RNA sequence: AAAUUAGAGUUUGGUGCUGGCUCAGCUUUCAUGCGCCGAGCGGUGGUUUAUACACAUGCGAGCUUAAGGCCACGAGUGCGUAAUACGCGAGUU
RNA sequence: UGCUAGGUGACCCAAUACGGGCAUCGGGCAAAACUCGCGUAGGAUUAGCGAGCUGGGUCGCUUUUUUUUUUCAGCGGCCCAUGGCUUAUCCUUAGCCUGUCUUAACGGUACUAGGCCACGGUGGCACUGAAAAGGGGCCACGGUUCUUAUGAACCCAGCAGUGUUGAAUUUUGGACAAUCGCUUGAACGGCGGAUCCAGAUGCUGCUUACAAA
């Protein structure tokens, strides 16, 4: 999955990896990644997006990263 | 999918069928005993049954005619099982010396012998003498001194 | 088989994914840990395993 | 490698050289022996 | 790497080379020999027809030469007619000595006589070649005296 | 329809066996004859294309003509370097004429790069004032200077190290030279390959020691040798980058036995022990014997090392130069025990 | 094997009714609404009808069903079963559709 | 612990062949009649199957410090193509 | 060549203290583009290929840039060797493969999603870009409208929707929130008929009597 291919594309990346965001009932995430050729891509230089980064921090192999500079009122109510 | 991904499974198996048959003759390349020109097996999108040209290959170059011979040795037992025959007689080669003693060693039949038939021999040709001969051949130039056994 | 069947015995999702609930990481079972928010790394929750094991 | 080529090759195809030899071996002594003398005398024979 | 016989040499630093691949048919289970051409670059112009030739792919020299002629493994034995002159010199040069020297020993029992002991020359040669080779041994099997 | 005047243009040059003046253009590109210089091999083609075309040559032409020049010296048969030597001297004037007005810095660089691989092996010479002034023409401003690749000056470094006779290493131009690339290159020392910091510890070796200001450059190119060394050595072991070459890390390790000798324990002798001691066959003897001389002059006992060379100097055979090898290395061995 | 065996194996796929075209319904107007005597051993007057149909050709087609209301320029759908009763004709005008809609009281 | 072969009726005064037709199998349609349209959670599927026919109207590539800087990725169809296609397998300048 | 991380700035912006853009360098992996080995619908009522139909030389084939060594093709012009193929050409069908259904298997054939190619009413061509055009540029055609007739405007095989034909084909819906893309250094920023959610509609899996806590 490079920046031109879709989301649903035939793509040389293996793995977006074992995931489910629905929380299942405890410890609510998913199982994480596979491995071994995730620190490959990431080592290539093949970017992350913005939430697979965040995923990545948060499951702490690696370190994660601030979002918000500033505060103003977001709306919940948007759906 | 599988029939794409499953092609060359055979094909690197191929090659040491090459080499632990013919040692020193080098996709695999297969010399069928016959014309000069080894013969080339590789592949396609239909996945090959790789080890037919070379076990083909070492099955003719070993034992030569193996397919006709073969043929003509089990066409002849089922020549006389469905005609009542108890004999079956054979224009003989290597395979059907060897792989005769193969079925009287397994017990399938309970014996052979070359014969010759003994009305067109010569005023002396070589004559097929059970008792002074040891009683089992084995290999085809012993078995092609004579004439037409 | 038959005395874990007997001894069993949130769903909102409705995702803007947002990262809330801690995290745990063929797919080579059992899981490796549980990844918490506070960047905390821990082995299993007892009833997790459970779950996990359910799961299958 | 070579334990298959000199330990196996050399020696069933020295095998099969020395078979089809004493094989010509006897085809040659047929054709000397046998076939000389009797057409030796055959055109003796017919000449006489 | 193929090994296939040539068929065209009237072709200016190129020959045409036939080689024997077999496809498979996947319907009825049998392997269908066909025979595809290949234009070939040769240097030296050394290929008589019927030698058999080890092509290799190289860099593309045209449309459609494509691969390049490694070595000419078997040649092709070719008509000379002066050199065929001197076989028929030497030939029948060699059977009226024989007869002369040889012509009671009719030349049938010489000859023949020659070639028994010709032959009892070699089985001995041969028969000392499998005496070096194994040893004092029955001629059972040789991959019994592999060990 | 003008084209039989354009060939008779041609004729008016060349003669008549060239196949230049079918392809003769007067409104060429200095691409086009970039190409056709590289589409040549025989030094006759070349002197055909340079009495048809020594008016559109920049430096870039200069450049290939010499690789091209290179290239027939290793497979043209019939090369007379008496012919080669003339033509090099008469491409001098269009040099001083254009080059020395229009050169960049790129250009420059190539063309030395091309003469130092004439004279490479595998004696063709130029002028040394036409080498210096190319130099000092080439880093006259500072701002390509500071956009210029390793790559680049690396290779004008070792283009220095070819050309010039050993009594002008004390030249003032040179000096300059050395001046302008130091205070280029100490700012990007980590965008370096470490080729291009062996090569940039080579030339300041070679050319460094050789009232105040002189001793200030001394000086200077001191502190260039310590930083860039042990950069290399930095560079060494951190398996995260590209691992430098057991060679390049050796002859670099010479360089520090050079300006050293030159002049009168740091960790990338110990890093040089460590990946000959792992790597002899691959490594050349002589670099390696040239190590065991700064192992020498630094008084540093270097023990597999040793041991290992110890081996390596008895796989020689006996002849001239690998005698040669044998006795400065057990001259060096008894140097150090 | 025999390799004229092997050459000897996409043919027509063949529509076993050609007038509907490999559709199942083809619209039409009826042309001529006639009724006919059948082979023997049957004798009753069956009531056809020969359809100018959607593709531009025609055939027969059996009319069902206790009377009917077709006439001169009338549309009908037909259907694919045939009335063996005379040869030749394969067609059925289905009923609960256009002009020809059900009997009375069926 | 490898999960792997259904016939019957129809021809003739009857019997057996000879091959064909049909029905029972599975899958498939905004198929066509007749009947319900209680309400929710979902999967999915339409190659407007055809017309590569003609398109009313509205919307689908705009973002950003007048000026400039970035917008070849996504969606649809299969005319043409029986081979620079597509697939498979080796090596790339 | 294209991305992401680094390191640099006699540059620009921000800064009660320091980070962005902007230029250049180089490490990482990467695409792209070409080549060849094979596979491939039938037709003799297609039998010679109306052709450079294949090869060799010569040029043109729009860049040098790290140590011993390095850079395709008939693609066009010229000679030239006279050969190259013979299911060769020519016709007509047809996007191709995996798929899906079935069969016990071998096989035989309408989809799912998705791989690649092709095309954008027809045909020719160019700019820029590293690589070319589905709502980018020019011309000719064929349509659709209007002119005071001289000429201009537009091209749903994008979404909904209209019309013919059809046995049959859906709502002129909402929304950037989730992705994912494009973009922007504030701002959970801007946009996307991709998508995500709802509709109509075949197939399906799955519930369904009310009352009351």
């Amino acid at each position: 999955m490079e920046k031109r291919q879709a989301r649903n594309s035939g793509v040389r990346k293996e793995d977006v990896g074992w995931w489910d965001p629905n929380p299942a009932a405890d410890g609510n995430m998913h199982l994480g990644l596979n491995f071994d050729r995730l620190k490959y891509w990431l080592t290539a230089g093949a970017k992350p997006t913005d939430k697979v980064a965040e995923l990545l921090g948060h499951a702490g192999v690696l370190p994660k990263v601030p979002q918000p500079p500033h505060y103003n009122p977001r709306d919940p109510k948007d759906d | 999918v599988s029939k794409l991904r499953q092609t060359t499974a055979t094909a690197a198996r191929a090659a040491e069928v090459m080499r632990a048959a013919f040692p020193g003759a080098t996709t695999i390349a297969v010399q069928l005993p016959r014309k000069d020109v080894p013969t080339y097996v590789m592949a396609n999108q239909r996945p090959q049954p790789w080890e037919l040209l070379p076990m083909k290959a070492a099955a003719m170059t070993q034992y030569p005619n193996f397919f006709n011979n073969s043929c003509t040795f089990f066409g002849s037992i089922k020549r006389d099982v469905v005609n009542g025959v108890p004999f079956c007689l054979l224009r003989p080669s290597r395979l059907a010396l060897d792989m005769a003693k193969v079925v009287r060693n397994l017990g399938i039949v309970d014996g052979f012998e070359v014969v010759q038939r003994r009305s067109r021999l010569g005023a002396h040709d070589f004559v097929w003498l059970p008792e002074q001969q040891p009683q089992e051949p084995e290999h085809l130039y012993d078995t092609s001194l004579f004439r037409q056994r | 088989a038959f005395r874990r069947d007997l001894l069993f015995n949130a769903w909102p999702a409705n995702l803007r994914t947002e990262l809330t609930r801690p995290v745990v990481v063929a797919t080579q079972y059992p899981p490796v840990y549980v990844a918490a928010g506070d960047g905390a790394k821990r082995p299993l929750n007892e009833q997790e395993k459970v779950y996990q094991e359910r799961r299958l | 490698a070579r334990m298959a080529e000199l330990l196996r090759e050399k020696r069933v195809a020295t095998l099969v050289e020395q078979v089809r030899k004493a094989e010509l071996e006897h085809k040659l002594a047929q054709v000397q022996l046998q076939r000389a003398v009797r057409r030796q005398e055959e055109l003796h024979r017919r000449e006489e | 790497e193929f090994i296939g016989r040539v068929v065209s040499n009237r072709m200016q630093k190129t020959v045409v080379v036939a080689v024997s691949y077999v496809v498979w048919v996947p319907k009825y289970k049998v392997y269908q020999k066909r025979v595809a051409r290949h234009k070939a670059r040769d240097e030296s112009q050394a290929s008589v027809i019927g030698d058999i030739v080890r092509i290799r792919k190289s860099r593309k020299f045209s449309r459609e030469v494509s691969y390049s002629v490694v070595d000419t493994l078997r040649k092709a034995h070719v008509y000379d007619p002066a050199a065929a002159a001197a076989l028929v010199a030497t030939r029948d040069a060699a059977r009226a000595a024989a007869a002369a020297s040889t012509g009671r020993s009719d030349p049938w029992v010489a000859e023949a006589a020659r070639r028994l002991d010709a032959s009892a020359a070699r089985l001995a040669a041969l028969r000392e070649l499998y005496e070096k080779e194994v040893g004092p041994g029955v001629p059972l099997s040789g991959a019994v005296l592999a060990v | 329809m003008r084209k039989r005047e354009l060939l008779n243009e041609a004729r008016a040059l060349v003669p008549e066996g060239s196949g230049w003046l079918e392809a003769y253009t007067r409104n060429i590109s200095p691409r086009q004859l970039t190409w056709r210089l590289g589409k040549r091999d025989s030094l006759a083609a070349m002197t055909e294309g340079w009495q048809l075309y020594q008016g559109k040559f920049d430096t870039v032409a200069m450049a290939a003509l010499l690789r091209r020049l290179r290239h027939a010296q290793l497979q043209d048969p019939g090369f007379d370097p008496l012919a080669a030597q003339r033509l090099l001297d008469d491409l001098v004037p269009r040099l001083r004429s254009v080059g020395l007005r229009f050169g960049k810095l790129r250009d420059i660089t190539a063309y030395l790069h091309a003469l130092a691989k004439l004279r490479s092996p595998a004696l063709l010479t130029q002028p040394d004032a036409l080498v210096l002034d190319l130099a000092v023409f080439a880093t006259r401003n500072r701002t390509e200077l500071l956009h210029a690749s390793p790559q680049r000056l690396a290779t004008l470094l070792w283009a220095l190290m070819r050309l010039l006779p050993p009594q002008l290493y004390g030249s003032e131009q040179l000096q300059v030279v050395l001046d302008r690339m130091a205070l280029a290159s100490l700012g990007r020392l980590q965008n370096f390959a470490p080729l291009d910091l062996r090569w940039a510890a080579l030339a300041f070796a070679t050319f460094g020691p050789h009232e105040d200001v002189t001793a200030r450059r001394q000086s200077r190119n001191a502190r260039v040798i310590k930083a860039l060394c042990d950069e290399l050595a930095a560079r060494s072991g951190n398996l995260a980058l590209p691992q430098p070459e057991p060679r390049d890390l050796a002859l670099a390790a010479h360089a520090l036995g050079l300006v050293a000798a030159a002049s009168s324990p740091p960790a990338l002798l110990v890093k040089a022990a460590g990946v000959a001691a792992r790597s002899l066959p691959a490594l050349s003897g002589e670099e390696a014997v040239g190590l065991v001389e700064t192992l020498a002059v630094w008084g540093l006992r270097q023990p597999a090392l040793l041991e290992a060379l110890r081996d390596a100097a008895g796989r020689w055979g006996e002849g001239e130069q690998a005698e040669a090898l044998r006795g400065r290395l057990q001259a060096a061995y008894t140097r150090l025990g | 094997a025999t390799v004229g065996q092997l050459l000897g194996g996409a043919k027509t796929r063949k529509c076993r009714i050609r007038q509907l075209d490999g559709s199942p319904f083809k619209k039409g107007i009826c042309l001529r609404v006639y009724t006919t005597s059948p082979k023997k051993p049957n004798s009753a007057n069956r009531k056809l009808a020969k359809v100018q149909l959607s593709n531009g050709l025609k055939a027969l087609a059996y009319i069902p069903g206790e009377g009917h209301n077709l006439q001169e320029h009338s549309m009908v759908l037909v259907s694919g079963n045939g009335v063996r009763d005379l040869p030749g004709v394969k067609l059925r005008i289905v009923r609960g559709r256009y002009d020809c809609a059900g009997v009375k009281d069926r």
